[PDB]
This record gives C-alpha cells, sequence and structure tokens, in this order.
C-alpha cells in the first residue's frame, strides 16, 4: 500500500560503494528536499557490500543490489523504488 | 568429674538429650536465610 | 632513531628516553612489584618496593621513579635486590594489624600475594603495633584506617583525576594519617574508583563489606547501560546472585575507572522486581496470571487495532534487539509510530545520516583536541567518565574548555561564556574573540549535550551550533579527518534506537492518540493517561516496576541488563553486546523472546526464533550494530549542514539550565536507581 | 604409501558423546580475562581462556543451595594463542565467539612533571 | 640451603645425561629432544612412527635392560594440535634407571601396540582407549574396562565435565534403574584461586 | 611458604597470619615439572606421576 | 529472647521467619523447628565495658593461643568506645 | 593434509564396514530381544537401530566413520556375550524421560532454555 | 584427637566464635561446607547461614585447623546416625546446639591438646 523507509548501505573507503557515495555527495540533499517526509537511513560500515533495502506496508521489504554501480545507475535505482509504491 | 568438675559456662546445656532420631522432637534442616529477590506490590486502587 | 638500547637479566631490549625501569622490565614481559606506582597515577616514589640493582653501581635505584640510560644492566633476581624487598616488606608488616579473616581484602589482597610471592615468612618485630582513629568520610566507602600503608594514591587520585582537593596526610612521622582532618563528607561522581585502588583492606566498599569473597565470585563480562558512556564492567556473581560491580581495562572509554551508579546500581537491581505477569481484573486491579491468558488478551487487543491506533514507546534500557523485534511486529500491523523518551530534532537531516546524532571524534578523540566548547550539558553528571577524559586532557595536554549554560563546576577551570542561547548568535558571526579563538584551533571541539535538546527549541540550537561546526571547519585550516561536531548522549538505548529508524520525540503519540500503547520500559512518565483517550490497553513491558506499571493493563515482566545477551551502543556510535550473569527472577523472560511467542500468538510470526538470527535481522537493518568494539566514521557533515539550513527556527531567551545541578541529582536518574536503598542514603546523606 | 590425503573438514562432534542440545544450543566464548582491579597482578592476563553461557541455576526447595541443570557450567579451558583456540572451537563444532586481547597502552611517566614551573600538572601536595 | 633445601644429586645428573646422548645418538630416525630434568629424571621425546623400535631397543639392549614397564600415562593437553600425550615408563632392573619416553598423537591417528615388547601394557592401553578414545592399533582386546558399558565419551578428557551428562535412578514404574539428565542438588562451586602475581622467574616464557 | 605455621605463632606474627590465609585458601604453587616417584608399598610398586 | 511470629513458628537468630503463605511449613509440622535460644547479640549486650589507661588496648580473648588472635584497638574517640572486631568486647579510656 | 589411515583407506572401505556391522546388527536384534526378554517388539529393536546408524549419517571423513565403525563393533560384540544387563540394553530406548518442549511457545512457557 | 561430628563453639562470653572469614569452606575438599554472611545489626561480621552436609563431609579435620578462631571443632560425638537423610544436612542452628551441648567437653579436650598445634 506503499513505501514506508529507505535504507541506503555503504563503505566509507572502498571503492565499489564508491559511486554510491558519488551519489550522496551530490544528489542527496534534493532528495530529502523532494520527500521530507520518507526517511533515508545512510548507513555507512567498514568492509560490507553495497546494498539498497526498502520496506513497504505490512512489513514487506525488497532487496537491491547497488554492487559497482555509479551515480547515475543508482540515481535510476533509487528513482524507480520512489515512483514503483507496489 | 567428681575431681575435676567442667567449666562452668552461661550456655552450656544443663539438661543432657540424647539422640532423639525417630521420635517427635527431631531435628528438621532449613535454610537460615531470609528472601533475597524482592516482589513489586501492585497498587490497592484503580486507575479510573 | 632515537630511542636507546637497555640491558634486563643480559638480554638487549629497545626503549625510548624518558622510559623508567619498570616501563622496560614490563616491555620484557615482567612484574616488579609495586604498592604506590600506578600507571594511571603520577609517580610518587615512597613505598620503596620497587627497588632493583643495576649492575657496577652500589645503590638500588626505585624503578618506578628512575630514568634508564644507554648501556645501563638491570639485575631484577640478584640477592641485593631480594633483600631489599625482603627489608622493606618486613617494614610494611611490621605495624599492620592482625585482621585478614575480617578484611574485605582478603583473597585479592596486594600485601599477602606480594608478601606470599617476595617478602619473608615469620616476623620479627615483638613490640606493640600502632593503632589509628577510624573515619566516617560517607556512606560509600567503609573506613579502617588502621590497616592502611600510606601508600598515597588516595591523595593523587583526589587531586588529579577527581580534583576534589579533600584527603591529605596530617601529621608527622609514623603518627601520619591519610584523612581529612575534619568530618568531611567526602563525596564525588567518582569517589568508589579509591576501593579499586586501595591496595590493602583500609577502604572497602560498604554495601559490599561482609557479604562474599573473592575466590568464591564468578566474573562475568558486560556493559554499563545507567549512562551513554558504555562501560565495560565485569559482576562478581556467588552462586546466581549478583555480588558486585567492578570496572574492566578498555583504554578508550573507562580505562580503570566507573562512576558511583555503575558501582552501586546492583542493590537496586535486586528489588522491586517483576517477577509474574500481571492483568486488570473485573475490579480494575492488577492480579497475578499466566503468561499465555496475558499474551493470548495482548494479542487479542492487537488483531483489532490497525494503522496510527497502536504506537510504542522505548525506554532508556531497552537493547536494540527487542527495539527491531517490536519495530517489525509494528511493521506487520501497519504502524510506524514509534518513539522514545528522550526528544531529538528531526528537523532537516534528522536521523538520516550518523553524523548529527554521534560523538563524532571518539571518547578518547578529546586526548587529540585543544578547544573544547560545551553547550547545555553538564558533564560531571551525565558521563562522567566523558567529564573525567576532558579533565585528563586539561591536566596533561593543556587543554582549553569553555562553556556555555549554568556556571557548574567540572573539577577544573573553564570559561563561562553565558548561559543565554543568543551567545550563540554571538559565535557564528564573529563579534566575540572566542570565535577567533576557535578559528586559531588546530583541532577545535563544538559538543552538544542531549539535555538541552529536550527543550522546545532544541532545531535551533542543533542549528547554531552546526553553523558554527561548519563555518570553523570550512575556514579554518583544519585536516579534514578531524570531527568537530559532536553531540553527547545521556540515555544508553537512544544511539541504538535512532540507528534503527525510530522516530524520536512523543510528539507523534500526543498528535494521533494510539488506542493501544505499548511500553517498553517507559519509565521516566512521559505522557500520562489524560493525553490519552478514555481507553488505552497500555501494555508494560519491563523488569522494574516504578512508573508505567501502576498505569498500565497488561504487566509483561523482562530481563535486566544483567540477565540477558543484550546489544548496547554507547554515545559514539560503538556497538557492545553484554552477557548472561544470572537469570531473570519467577517467570520474567527475555524481552525479544516475549514480543517473538506474541507475534505467534498473535498469528503474525518473525522469521527468527533464535538470538543470532535476531542478530542476523540487525545487520540486515544496518550492519554497525553487529560489529562489537569497532567504531565507524559518520561522515557527510557538509550534506546535514546544508539540510539544516533549508528551514530556520528562533532561539527563546530560556537560559541553558541543565535537569542536573549539584550532586543530588545525580543518583537519581534511572528506574534501576529508584528501587536502590543505597542511593537512597547517598541522598540523604547529601542532603543534611 | 601408507598416507591418505584427506582434504574433509576436522568434525569430531560425534566421537565426544556430547548430546547435541549441548552443541548446538550453547555459545562458546574465546577471550582473555580481564585484570581484576584490586590488584596489580597481570599473570591471569597471559593465556587465552574458553567459557560457556550460564545457564539456570535455581534454589534448593529443602534447604537453599544452587541447584542447577547445566553440565558445562563449570567446565573453562585454557590455550596458549588465540588460532589454537580457534581450532578446538571449530573442531568440537560448538558456535563461538572472539574477544581481542586488550593490551593497555604504553604510558607517558615522567617524576620532573609534578614540579614543572608553568604546566598544569603540578602537585598540590606531597 | 643446607637445612630446609633438597639436596642436588649431580653425578647422576651426568649418567642420565651422557645416557640421553648416547640414546638419541644410536636412534636418529625417531628421537625428536632429550631432556634431564632438575631431579634427574630422563625424559625421550619421540616421534610415533618409532613407538615398537625404540621401546624394543630399550628391552634388549645389553646396556639399556628396560625390562619392568613401570606407567603407560596419557596426557591431554587441549592447546596442541597433537592433543595426547602417550607416555611410557621404563625401570631397568640391572642398571637400576628409570626412564620416560613421551610420544604425541592427536584423536584420530592410531598408534601401534606395545604389546609385544611389554604385555602388562596390553591392558594398561586398552584403559587408555577407555579414558581417552587413543585407539590402539593391533591391539588383541580393546574395549572398555573402568567405565559403564553404555558409557558415551570418554571422561579423562579436559573438555568432557566433571560430573557426567547421565545419572541413574531406579523407577519403580519400570521396575528398573534408568539414566536421566543430570540435576545436582548444590552446583560444583568454582573456586578462582590463581595467583595474579609471578611465582617462579626461571619459568617464565618470552613475550608474543 | 610450603607448610602451615604453628596456631600460637599465627596469633602474634603479620607475617604467619598472612601465610596460613593462603596456603588453606589458595595453596602453595608448585613449579611446573613431570616426575615419576615411585615407594614400595606392601603390594608392590606404587608410583605417581604428577605433572 | 526469641521472639513469636504470629503464625507460631518460631524465630530464628538470624531473623528467618517462613510466611503465612509459605508452603514450607509443612516440613514443620508432626515436628519441631530447632533454633536456639541463647542470642548471641543479647549475650554479648550484657557483658560490662571495660574500662582503661591506655590509648591503644590490645585484646586476644583470653587464654593466649585458645582465643582469637592479637589485636590492637584505638580509643582516641571519646564518642565511641572502641569495639574489638573478632570477639566483639569493647573498651573505654578513663580519660 | 596427508594422514595415516586406521583401517580404510578411503571412504568406499569405510561405507562396506558400515554395511558389514549393520549386518551383524540386524542378524543380533532378535537374538538380542530374545535373551533379555525385552519388552519391545523385533522391528522396533531395529527401528531403534536404523535411527541411531542415520542419526550418525552426516559426516564423512573417513577416519571419523572408522572409528564410528569401531566404536559399533565394540558394542556388537558387547551385546554378542551377556556383559550387559537389562538396564544397559534398555538404555537407549528413553521412555522414563519427560518429552521436552520443541517449539518456541512451550519452550517459552517453560523457561529460558533456548 | 578424635575426630567426629562437627559443632561451632563459643567464647567465654557468650558470643558466637564464627567470623564468616570463608576458610573451612574453602579448603573443604568434599564442599560440604556452605557460607553466607552479612554484616548483623551491631556491625559484627557473623554467618548467616552455615551448612555441614554430613553425608558429603569425609571427617579429614581440615575445618578444624584452618579456623583461625577455633570456632569449627570436629567434636567428639560419633554415636549420632540418624533415621532420615535429612536429618544429617546440618545448619547454622543445629551446629550452634551441638557446640552448647558438647562444650563442656570439648573445651578440655582442646585445653589437653593445643599444644601440640
Ligand atoms: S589488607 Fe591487611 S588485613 Fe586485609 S587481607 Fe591484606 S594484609 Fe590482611
Ligand atoms: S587508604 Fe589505601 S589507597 Fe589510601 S593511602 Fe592508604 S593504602 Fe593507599
Ligand atoms: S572435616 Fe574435612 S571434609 Fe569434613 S567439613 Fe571439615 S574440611 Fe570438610
Ligand atoms: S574458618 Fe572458622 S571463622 Fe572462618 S568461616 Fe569457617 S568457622 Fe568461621
Ligand atoms: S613503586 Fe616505586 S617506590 Fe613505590
Ligand atoms: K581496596
Ligand atoms: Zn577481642
Amino acid at each position: 500500500l506503499g513505501l514506508r523507509e529507505i535504507r541506503i548501505h555503504l563503505c566509507q573507503r572502498s571503492p565499489g560503494s564508491q559511486g554510491v557515495r558519488d551519489f550522496i555527495e551530490k544528489r542527496y540533499v534534493e532528495l530529502k528536499k523532494a520527500n521530507p517526509d520518507l526517511p533515508i537511513l545512510i548507513r555507512e560500515c567498514s568492509d560490507v557490500q553495497p546494498k539498497l533495502w526498502a520496506r513497504y506496508a505490512f512489513g514487506q521489504e525488497k532487496n537491491v543490489s547497488l554492487n559497482n554501480f555509479s551515480a547515475d545507475q543508482v540515481t535510476r535505482a533509487l528513482e524507480n523504488v520512489l515512483s514503483s509504491k507496489a | 568429674p567428681t575431681v575435676k568438675p567442667p567449666t562452668a559456662r552461661k550456655f552450656i546445656w544443663t539438661n543432657h538429650k540424647f539422640n532423639l532420631s525417630g521420635t517427635p522432637q527431631q531435628y528438621v534442616p532449613y535454610s537460615t536465610t531470609r528472601k533475597k529477590i524482592q516482589e513489586w506490590v501492585p497498587p490497592s486502587t484503580p486507575y479510573k | 632513531s632515537n630511542l636507546i638500547e637497555v640491558f634486563v637479566d643480559g638480554q638487549s631490549v629497545m626503549v625510548e628516553p624518558g622510559t623508567t625501569v619498570l616501563q622496560a622490565c614490563e616491555k620484557v614481559g615482567m612484574q616488579i612489584p609495586r604498592f604506590c606506582y600506578h600507571e594511571r597515577l603520577s609517580v610518587a616514589g615512597n613505598c620503596r618496593m620497587c627497588l632493583v640493582e643495576i649492575e657496577k653501581a652500589p645503590k638500588v635505584v626505585a624503578a618506578c621513579a628512575m630514568p634508564v640510560m644507554k648501556g645501563w644492566n638491570i639485575l631484577t633476581n640478584s640477592e641485593k635486590t631480594k633483600k631489599a624487598r625482603e627489608g622493606v616488606m618486613e617494614f610494611l608488616l611490621a605495624n599492620h594489624p592482625l585482621d585478614c579473616p575480617i578484611c574485605d581484602q582478603g583473597g585479592e589482597c596486594d600485601l599477602q600475594d606480594q608478601s606470599m610471592m617476595f617478602g619473608s615468612d615469620r616476623s620479627r618485630f615483638l613490640e606493640g603495633k600502632r593503632a589509628v582513629e577510624d573515619k566516617n568520610i560517607g556512606p560509600l566507602v567503609k573506613t579502617i584506617m588502621t590497616r592502611c600503608i600510606q601508600c598515597t594514591r588516595c591523595i593523587r587520585f583526589a587531586s588529579e583525576i577527581a580534583g576534589v582537593d579533600d584527603l591529605g596526610t596530617t601529621g608527622r612521622g609514623n603518627d601520619m594519617q591519610v584523612g581529612t582532618y575534619i568530618e568531611k563528607m567526602f563525596m564525588s561522581e567518582l569517589s568508589g574508583n579509591i576501593i579499586d585502588i586501595c591496595p590493602v583492606g583500609a577502604l572497602t566498599s560498604k554495601p559490599y563489606a561482609f557479604t562474599a569473597r573473592p575466590w568464591e565470585t564468578r566474573k562475568t563480562e558486560s556493559i554499563d547501560v545507567m549512562d551513554a558512556v558504555g562501560s565495560n564492567i565485569v559482576v562478581s556473581t556467588r552462586t546466581g546472585e549478583v555480588m558486585r560491580i567492578l570496572p574492566r581495562m578498555h583504554e578508550d572509554i573507562n580505562e580503570e575507572w566507573i562512576s558511583d551508579k555503575t558501582r552501586f546500581a546492583y542493590d537496586g537491581l535486586k528489588r522491586q522486581r517483576l517477577t509474574e505477569p500481571m492483568v486488570r481484573n473485573e475490579k480494575g486491579l492488577l492480579t497475578h496470571t499466566t503468561w499465555e491468558d496475558a499474551l493470548s488478551r495482548v494479542a487479542g487487543m492487537l488483531q483489532s487495532c490497525q494503522g496510527n491506533d497502536v504506537a510504542a514507546i522505548a525506554g532508556g534500557l531497552v537493547d536494540a534487539e527487542a527495539l527491531i523485534a517490536l519495530k517489525d511486529l509494528l511493521n506487520r500491523v501497519d504502524s510506524d509510530t514509534l518513539c522514545t523518551e528522550e526528544v531529538f530534532p528531526t528537523a532537516g537531516a534528522g536521523t538520516d545520516l550518523r553524523s548529527n546524532y554521534l560523538l563524532n571524534t571518539t571518547i578518547a578523540g578529546v586526548e587529540e583536541a585543544d578547544v573544547v566548547l560545551l553547550v547545555g550539558t553538564n558533564p560531571r553528571f551525565e558521563a562522567p567518565l566523558f567529564n573525567a577524559r576532558i579533565r585528563k586532557s586539561w591536566l596533561h595536554n593543556d587543554l582549553k574548555v569553555a562553556l556555555i549554560g549554568s556556571p557548574v563546576d567540572l573539577t577544573y577551570r573553564y570559561d563561562h561564556l553565558g548561559d543565554s542561547p543568543k551567545i550563540l548568535q554571538d559565535i557564528a558571526s564573529g563579534s566575540h574573540p572566542f570565535s577567533q579563538v576557535l578559528q586559531e584551533a588546530k583541532k577545535p571541539m563544538v559538543v552538544l549535550g542531549s539535555s538541552a535538546l529536550q527543550r522546545n527549541d532544541g532545531a535551533a540550537i542543533l542549528a547554531a551550533v552546526s553553523n558554527i561546526a561548519q563555518k570553523i571547519r570550512t575556514s579554518s585550516g583544519v585536516t579534514g579527518d578531524w570531527k568537530v561536531m559532536n553531540i553527547l548522549h545521556r540515555i544508553a538505548s537512544q544511539v541504538a534506537a535512532l540507528d534503527l529508524g525510530y522516530k524520536p520525540g512523543v510528539e507523534a503519540i500526543r498528535k494521533n492518540p494510539p488506542k493501544m500503547l505499548f511500553l517498553l520500559g517507559a519509565d521516566g512518565g512521559c505522557v500520562t493517561r489524560q493525553d490519552l483517550p478514555k481507553d488505552c490497553f497500555i501494555v508494560y513491558q519491563g523488569h522494574h516496576g516504578d512508573v508505567g506499571a501502576p498505569i498500565a493493563d497488561v504487566i509483561l515482566p523482562g530481563a535486566a541488563y544483567t540477565e540477558k545477551s543484550a546489544t548496547y551502543v554507547n554515545t559514539e556510535g560503538r556497538a557492545q553486546q553484554t552477557k548472561v550473569a544470572v537469570m531473570p527472577p519467577g517467570l520474567a523472560r527475555e524481552d525479544w523472546k516475549i514480543i517473538r511467542a506474541l507475534s505467534e500468538i498473535a498469528g503474525m510470526t518473525l522469521p527468527y526464533d533464535t538470538l543470532d538470527q535476531v542478530r542476523n535481522r540487525l545487520e540486515e537493518v544496518s550492519p554497525n550494530l553487529v560489529r562489537y568494539d569497532d567504531v565507524e566514521g559518520a561522515n557527510y557533515f557538509q550534506q546535514a549542514s546544508e539540510l539544516s539550513k533549508l528551514v530556520n527556527q528562533q532561539l527563546l531567551a530560556d537560559p541553558l539550565v541543565p535537569p542536573q545541578l549539584t550532586i543530588k541529582d545525580f543518583y537519581m536518574t534511572d528506574s534501576i536507581s529508584r528501587a536502590s536503598q543505597t542511593m537512597a542514603k547517598c541522598v540523604k546523606a547529601v542532603t543534611e | 604409501t601408507q598416507l591418505i590425503t584427506v582434504d574433509e573438514k576436522l568434525d569430531i562432534t560425534t566421537l565426544t558423546g556430547v548430546p547435541e542440545e549441548h552443541i548446538k544450543t550453547r555459545k562458546a566464548r574465546i577471550f582473555v580475562p580481564a585484570r581484576n582491579n584490586m590488584q596489580s597482578g597481570v599473570n591471569n592476563t597471559k593465556k587465552w581462556k574458553m567459557e560457556f553461557d550460564t545457564r539456570e541455576r535455581w534454589e534448593n526447595p529443602l534447604m537453599g543451595w544452587a541447584s542447577t541443570a547445566d553440565p558445562l557450567s563449570n567446565l573453562v579451558l585454557t590455550f596458549s594463542t588465540k588460532e589454537d583456540a580457534i581450532a578446538f572451537a571449530e573442531k568440537n563444532g560448538w558456535s563461538y565467539d572472539v574477544e581481542e586481547r586488550k593490551v593497555p597502552k604504553p604510558k607517558s611517566k615522567s617524576y620532573g612533571a609534578n614540579f614543572s614551573w608553568n604546566k598544569r600538572t603540578r602537585v598540590s601536595t606531597k | 640451603t643446607r637445612p630446609t633445601v633438597r639436596p642436588r644429586n649431580d653425578v647422576a645428573h651426568k649418567q642420565l645425561s651422557a645416557f640421553g646422548e648416547y640414546v638419541a645418538e644410536i636412534l636418529p630416525k625417531y628421537v625428536q629432544q632429550v631432556q634431564v630434568s632438575c631431579f634427574s629424571e630422563l625424559e625421550i621425546c619421540i616421534h610415533p612412527d618409532g613407538v615398537i623400535p625404540v621401546l624394543t631397543f630399550l628391552r634388549d639392549h645389553s646396556n639399556a635392560q628396560f625390562k619392568s614397564l613401570a606407567d603407560l600415562t596419557a596426557v591431554d593437553i587441549p592447546t596442541r594440535q597433537n592433543r595426547f600425550e602417550i607416555v611410557y615408563n621404563l625401570l631397568s632392573l640391572r642398571f637400576n634407571s628409570r626412564i620416560r619416553v613421551k610420544t604425541y598423537t592427536d584423536e584420530l591417528t592410531p598408534v601401534e601396540s606395545s604389546v609385544s615388547v611389554y604385555k602388562a601394557a596390553n591392558w594398561y592401553e586398552r584403559e587408555i582407549w577407555d579414558m581417552f578414545g587413543v585407539f590402539f592399533a593391533n591391539h588383541p582386546d580393546l574395549r572398555r574396562i573402568l567405565t559403564d558399558y553404555g558409557f558415551e565419551g570418554h571422561p579423562f578428557r579436559k573438555d568432557f565435565p566433571l560430573s557426567g551428562y547421565v545419572e541413574l535412578r531406579y523407577d519403580d514404574e519400570v521396575k528398573r534403574v534408568v539414566a536421566e539428565p543430570v540435576e545436582l542438588a548444590q552446583e560444583f562451586r568454582k573456586f578462582d584461586l590463581n595467583s595474579p602475581w609471578e611465582a617462579f622467574p626461571a619459568y617464565r616464557q618470552p613475550p608474543e | 611458604k610450603v607448610s602451615p605455621p604453628k596456631r600460637a605463632e599465627m596469633k602474634t606474627s603479620m607475617e604467619s597470619l598472612i601465610h596460613h590465609f593462603k596456603l588453606y585458601t589458595e595453596g602453595y604453587q608448585v613449579p611446573p615439572g613431570a616426575t615419576y616417584t615411585a615407594i614400595e608399598a606392601p603390594k608392590g610398586e606404587f608410583g605417581v606421576y604428577l605433572v | 529472647g526469641v521472639r513469636t511470629s504470629p503464625t507460631g513458628e518460631k524465630v530464628t537468630h538470624t531473623g528467618q521467619v517462613y510466611d503465612d503463605e509459605d508452603y514450607r511449613r509443612v516440613r514443620f509440622v508432626g515436628r519441631q523447628k530447632e533454633v536456639n535460644e541463647n542470642f548471641a547479640i543479647d549475650l554479648i549486650a550484657e557483658q560490662p565495658v571495660s574500662q582503661v589507661g591506655s590509648r591503644v588496648i590490645s585484646c586476644d580473648g583470653g587464654g593466649g593461643a585458645l582465643g582469637h588472635p592479637r589485636v590492637y584497638i584505638n580509643l582516641d574517640k571519646e564518642t565511641k568506645t572502641g569495639t574489638c572486631g573478632y570477639c566483639g568486647l569493647q573498651f573505654r579510656q578513663q580519660h | 593434509t596427508s594422514v595415516k589411515p586406521i583401517f580404510s583407506r578411503d571412504m568406499n572401505e569405510a561405507k562396506r564396514r558400515v554395511r558389514e556391522l549393520y549386518r551383524a546388527w540386524y542378524r543380533e536384534v532378535p537374538n538380542t530381544v530374545h535373551l533379555f526378554q525385552l519388552d519391545i517388539s523385533v522391528k522396533q529393536g531395529r527401528d531403534k537401530v536404523r535411527e541411531m546408524f542415520k542419526k550418525n549419517a552426516h559426516v564423512t571423513d573417513p577416519r571419523v566413520v572408522d572409528l564410528l565403525v569401531i566404536k559399533g563393533k565394540m558394542e556388537l560384540e558387547e551385546t554378542i556375550n551377556v556383559w550387559k544387563q537389562r538396564t544397559h540394553v534398555m538404555r537407549f530406548f528413553h521412555e522414563t524421560e519427560a518429552p521436552r518442549p520443541k517449539d518456541f511457545l512451550s519452550k517459552f512457557y517453560v523457561g529460558h532454555d533456548p | 584427637r578424635f575426630r567426629g561430628e562437627h559443632a561451632l563453639r563459643r567464647y567465654p562470653s557468650g558470643e558466637e566464635r564464627c567470623i564468616a572469614c570463608k576458610l573451612c569452606e574453602a579448603v573443604c575438599p568434599a564442599q560440604a561446607i556452605t557460607i553466607e554472611a552479612e554484616p548483623r545489626a551491631d556491625g559484627s561480621r557473623r554467618t548467616t547461614r552455615y551448612d555441614i552436609d554430613m553425608t558429603k563431609c569425609i571427617y579429614c579435620g581440615f575445618c578444624q585447623e584452618a579456623c583461625p578462631v577455633d570456632a569449627i571443632v570436629e567434636g567428639p560425638n560419633f554415636e549420632f546416625s540418624t533415621e532420615t537423610h535429612e536429618e544429617l544436612l546440618y545448619n547454622k542452628e543445629k551446629l550452634l546446639n551441638n557446640g552448647d551441648k558438647w562444650e563442656a567437653e570439648i573445651a578440655a579436650n582442646i585445653q589437653a591438646d593445643y599444644l601440640y598445634r
């Protein structure tokens, strides 16, 4: 019936999350200026793989692998999940 | 002890008791410590 | 290379200049006996136990106070070293009283241990020993001054770390007594740590006195939850009963010290417990019942509610496992109304980035700074070990401390800027020279307490301090890896709740009134039944029945922090795990087990049944909660600064008054301390 | 040749005679024990230790002792190195967690700093 | 030094060191270490693959004549990969000497039986199996000798607890004694008695 | 340090009370080393292998 | 002198009395609860206070080797009488 | 990784020894039932033998299953002669044991044991 | 020197000899002695629970020599066979009653024997 939260995991130093970092350094703020009541939790770690977890209504959750993604591919996947509302 | 009586004390028994095992006056073990964990007493008045 | 080579027992080793003999002997893995030396206190050099012999030198030197030089050979097992050790031991045991059976230090006494290891086996003292008059220095530290050896760790601890300057050495010669010369009640936030550093039984723990013996106690390591520092502690237990709490050697947080609340919370931990589930009967009184009946009633009321009609409140002593279990259970019913007792501003970035709700540098990062600004906090009571670290940096690294708020005592000297919030507008503009002071600072630090955010202008204060921090960092010549902005939390479960996606503050509950409310240890009494409608199925899930239990409709007993393997995150974002010391009393069970069984009754069971699977779910939500003893850097300060400038609030004229001012308010913080007769005795003793 | 190349996993869980309840529901802990803070000795912090989590111990209804039902509550093992303890934990099929050795950092001590001319590290009394 | 200290022997130390050198130079295939203790006891640490020849040498040489077998002891040290230490004790009646032969063996690898050298070990190592699980190949009759028939596991291993896993009690419903999970009336109180101070400086391990 | 002192001297001297405390609670520290000492029991050779 | 809780069961010198709702009292019916009629605190409460003229007194419990180890008691504080830690006797300075 | 074998050089010889041990046990089970005047049937005892044989079936190390074959052969030899009593035979059937809870709800009700 | 039934002695002033130092429970080879202590009303360090399991005890006399105040004594009584198992599980009160019963001969025995110790 609708998404409720977005969770984006990354690493500080690894290159595989680097493009994901290139999203956060560029286009995150306008995202928080676009959906102010939608919590997009950014979680940094040390050696984890890039990932994108979305929670929907009644506990439904989907997973997207953001491994070795560039900034524009991350933007495409994230606009897909916010515009999905499955 | 008719010539070497024992030393008189204030706590030494004046009546020797034999083995009372099997009698109603036998020994029963029990814990000598009080309750360890206390319990929360619910209030005596309703929440209305 | 400036390092020099010295010799111990014919073996070469490479040490730094300025390194004493004892540090080199510890570098080669040996322990020279000592009584007055301490690795965290200044060198006194008076016990004379550490005497060793340098070869080709006919005088013994004190290994705790003699710097080494190149070419020195140290003989730690020669004849004259053993003779000196035996003589010093005989002199120490000459006037020591025969009190070993009735002394709590027995079994862990330094004097007995090194008397067996290095002393002789008989006493030649045929005279009459001395007798020292006892003293009464408080209701926590039992004092018997006859057993003291004048090691003067009391004096250095009171003058250097606690900084109270009350203890002293009165008199001359063998009649000199370690005391205060008057009936002075020595009370401080770090008093009980002197019981750690007394090598003899002169100072003992008064609640622990004549209760146990160290050889029959099992030690279980755990984490403190009373404060948000995350103190690594150990619990000594005896036959399934919690006896005493000691610190642990963790150099990054609580090096070997703890606060008095952690040291004496166990008496409250063993009183006023909840041992059996209770439900309201027809008369409205709380009456005992079975687990299945209470769970069935809660599930039956839960299945009717949907949407915003159900909400939950997280307490200050609830682990992340129960938090994620309740979050997923309330997400099974499609309810995001998850609230915490402590209020944090969600304006702008909010809880998304981890940079704006963590102590971003380190607890130990204060050792690296030179200018520290405190805004609206009293760290002497909210986080005593953080204030101890600040005092250590102020003593050794010549740190500069300035505080905004009421001029409280912080056991050192600082710069009191003021109490109105408008002073931040004087700093963010550049009117006062203190702005230039942090501009010229190489490693500046801005610390904002979480008690100031409890006011109605927390967003404005956070925006002002973030503006100050990002004005300093983007203009001054800072390295970049240095994190200026820091937020000090005073609730153990606050960081774990914020990392889990909870909504801080109770605003979402008073906005839309829920018909069924969870109280996961909501002992603060943040919302009364008046703010809620006429019929609410309030369910309390906690160990101590303090505030929410008399108003709850169903009471579910839980496990305390010593009775479950629990994940807690301190104020700096470091995850830690507690261990099981004892069992919950009666029918009380672990909290996540209760939530999972409730979902199994309700027909919305979660896909985990064991604790490691709960930790796997925690890793799925956020990995930082499952990698223990590791601190992850919280980046992206500029994005949070840009998001904080979108909406601007107005700072009010209310002075930044912390809720704690004196030592009286320090002992009354949580539900565990509210059931402690030791803390009641401390409050009574400090209020006279 | 009288030697066989076996690359199979070294598992002897079925040879020790332990019931299954105590090889899958238990958590082995490998750690260096903390120094007792009432003593300055560090001789007990040189060997790694393997321990098990404490299970339920209740009170005897007759006389009041600590009656337990866990057979491994008094089983603490000593190992010289971490990897050997890890191998012994993997060998018996126990799920295990390891805490790192918390070495004390090398402090900088100086007797002269108690009598500095202008620094804040002067001793108020001696 | 004189009244309250045990006197030291040096001629026995010299003779034991000489015989240890002689043994180590006479069987270089299997010997690994030779040590003489402070109280004049000779210990030979040899490879397991020479369990049969070396002892047989000590049984049949003119200069050894270790005819008597005193002990067959297994020591469990869990911190090694070969956690079992099989130790033979031999006594020579002609030269009046005592010797100790040590070998290492883990759980799975077998060791050849020393029945053909000393027949007393035909019982002794049998008990070793019943206490340790160390299999002895080519044993004539190897089975349990001390524990119960339905006993699972080996008790003397250091991971085995003090109290067992089962207890016996008589039930009238089945008219039989039966095994139940162990539930003690009082838990065995573990006493922490290790001193936190160093005792012997000459026994100190080098740092890591 | 090995044999406990007398009862008359443990109530007068400090060192005797300390050594009585540790011997009857902790026990004396035996140095590492394995020995096999055998005596002539009336049945035969009785030996103890102590480690 | 012992006390009497109102369930009919005697009071031990420690202070252990089974409650009215405790079933363990069924172990006492048909038998007796063995307690000590000589309370130690009451037995030492009638001992006189020894008045000495020395600042430091020495106590060994009487009989030499048949008593507790010798302990020295300071009597500087005139507010509180110096009480021996082993035997419980108390000494008072005349001055 | 090269080790000394016990009796079996590879997995096939250990499987053959497992087969032979199971054959001998299946031969013995009626005689064991008759000798001790047992209360069980023959098929119940054979079901117990199969249940042990399949419980101890998730290990693939040839030395481990070789040691288990040797221990099972000792068990078989002890049942060949009259060395065990009725108790040691009946110990495999946990009859007087109360059935422990298995699901999460009953385990939550009875205590803290996971 | 006969070793028999355990008993708890008293001072010649009415006060109990034991000071709850827990040496006897640490030296006991059979762990038959259980001690639980708390500081009582007058501040003296005294026992609250002193349990001796006579079915566990091996009558070795380590407690009577480890005791620094001669509180616990292996007394002279040997005719104390019981008809029930729990009657051999002594608490503090039974031991104190045994001491009060047999002090008139335990004092004489320890007076005759103490010069050998
Ligand atoms: S502090 Fe003194 S009385 Fe206490 S155990 Fe140590 S030596 Fe004995
Ligand atoms: S009371 Fe203890 S810590 Fe204080 S000076 Fe004396 S021995 Fe040192
Ligand atoms: S005689 Fe020995 S076994 Fe018996 S209670 Fe005393 S110390 Fe324990
Ligand atoms: S040894 Fe003596 S004084 Fe110490 S606890 Fe035992 S009976 Fe009491
Ligand atoms: S440790 Fe050096 S004199 Fe005390
Ligand atoms: K102390
Ligand atoms: Zn006295």
